[PDB]
């Protein structure tokens, strides 16, 4: 199961915030799809979701802005946020819902079931109650997309090899002089996750940022390669850069 | 939106309760469900159907339920615990979801922990476009404070730095960088330089020399 969200990182404000979420793993007909999202330093903050029926859950406070919509032949749920601010700036995450109704049935004041009616003191049939018990919860999430709402301008990292100079060893990736956050870094395109460490970036008073990513690997490793993927979605870039210490 | 204390703190091994008061329309309806929120990490489920655990999760996390209000316990705590807690609730379909307010754990009683530092020359490629930048990546310590000094051949520098303030980790522990951003010119005139951490009255001492790198 997956579940890749994708579209602008970034918006210019007004503009309609639009994002995709693309799955993997089931078909979109078989699952409720939803939006969750998080503002820095926020609540999580539901959104919305989609049923394989059209059924469509809004959050009330912003169910005017937002429109969700499903596409089963590509296997994608859409979001839009029309009239983007500030406000809208926020890590979106895509999620697979579980969603379940229970209708239940019970005996009303004085009223006991004795076989299968609802039978008083003196034997005489009642009618039931029904209500009914409702089963939301997210059952997976999706790594998330940070979309920031501003007029910001575009500046694509240059990608530079650490290394040590000359047991274990210690290398790493230096992400140089980009603009706006965010960048996300992987490794061997994500088989390397253990010793990974990616650091916050710093800014320069230039208005660039810039950030670091290092890895720690065996000693028994010698002449063998390790790619660091950096995406800067703001700039629509993706540099892969080969490390091997000397 | 589910009523959460907004934070909540407990001790190392010890047990803390989180809990998430509703109304008859959500919580009360009887099936909530609890996710954890690490930085730099997606939400985690964690609890439910009241009581249920997800896949993955110990033991130790354990949900409950009476009438309006539901608990989140967590036994036995660890430092990776740590983190901001949400309940969430159907309201009046299962289609309509709710939100609790999030409860941010702090985890009392950690020992302390020495930062490990490594220090990377300016690349070979970054020198030929006349720019050299010195990273200075200082990770696992707590608490989360350092304070860095740069030197070169004894003396200390203070221009062109630029140091970030310390982060937490998804391990609890906390991490920071620093950046000495120089021209080629720069980093070819002095003999060594140094990145030196200071944690908790301690000190760590990483160098570099152009001749050998």
């Amino acid at each position: 199961v997956q579940l890749r969200e994708s579209g602008p990182s970034l918006v210019k404000p007004s503009q309609t915030l639009s994002l995709t979420c693309t799955a993997s793993g089931f078909s979109l007909s078989d699952k409720a799809v939803g939006w969750v999202r998080q503002a820095p330093g926020k609540a999580l903050e539901w959104l919305g979701n989609i049923d394989t029926g059209g059924i469509t859950g809004y959050n009330p406070g912003l169910k005017s802005r937002l429109s969700i919509t499903k596409d089963n032949s590509k296997n994608q749920v859409s979001l839009s946020v029309s009239s983007a601010t500030a406000e809208d700036s926020a890590t979106y995450y895509c999620t697979t819902v579980h969603q379940k109704t229970l209708e239940v049935r019970s005996c009303p004041d004085g009223s006991r079931l004795i076989g299968n009616d609802c039978r008083n003191e003196d034997g005489d049939d009642v009618n039931y109650i029904t209500t009914f018990d409702y089963e939301w919860y997210v059952d997976a999430w999706g790594q998330g997309l940070l979309v920031t709402v501003s007029s910001a301008s575009t500046t694509a990292p240059k990608v530079y090899p650490l290394s040590s100079c000359c047991s274990t060893v210690t290398l790493g990736c230096l992400v140089s002089s980009y603009m706006p956050e965010p960048v996300t870094v992987t490794w061997n395109s994500g088989a390397l996750k253990s010793g990974v460490h990616t650091f916050p970036a710093v800014l320069q008073s230039s208005g660039l940022y810039s950030l670091s990513s290092m890895v720690t690997v065996p000693g028994s490793t010698s002449g063998q390669t390790f790619t660091c993927n950096v995406a800067h979605p703001a700039s629509s870039t993706k540099v892969d850069k080969a490390v091997e210490p000397k | 939106v589910l009523n959460q204390p907004s934070s909540v703190s407990g001790s190392l091994g010890q047990r803390v309760s989180i809990t998430c008061s509703g109304s008859s329309s959500n919580v009360g309806n009887g099936y909530v469900s609890w996710y954890q929120l690490i930085p730099g990490s997606a939400p985690r489920t964690l609890i439910y159907g009241d009581t249920s655990r997800a896949s993955g999760v110990p033991d130790r996390f354990s949900g409950s339920r009476s009438g309006n209000t539901a608990t989140l316990t967590i036994s036995s705590l660890q430092a990776e615990d740590e983190a901001d807690y949400f309940c969430a609730s159907a309201e009046d379909s299962s289609s309509n979801a709710v939100f609790g307010s999030g409860t941010t754990l702090t985890v009392l009683g950690q020992p302390k922990s020495p930062p490990s530092v490594t220090l990377f020359p300016p690349s070979t490629e970054e020198l030929n476009g006349n720019k050299a930048t010195l990273v200075c990546l200082i990770s696992d310590f707590y608490p989360g404070s350092v304070t860095v000094v740069w030197k070169a051949d004894g003396s200390t520098i203070t221009r062109n730095v630029e140091t970030t303030r310390a982060s937490k980790q998804s391990n609890s522990k906390y991490a920071a960088s620093s950046y000495l951003s120089l021209t080629s010119s720069d980093w070819k005139s002095k003999g060594s330089y140094s990145c030196e951490v200071t944690h908790e009255g301690s000190t760590v001492t990483k160098t570099v020399k152009p001749s050998e790198c």
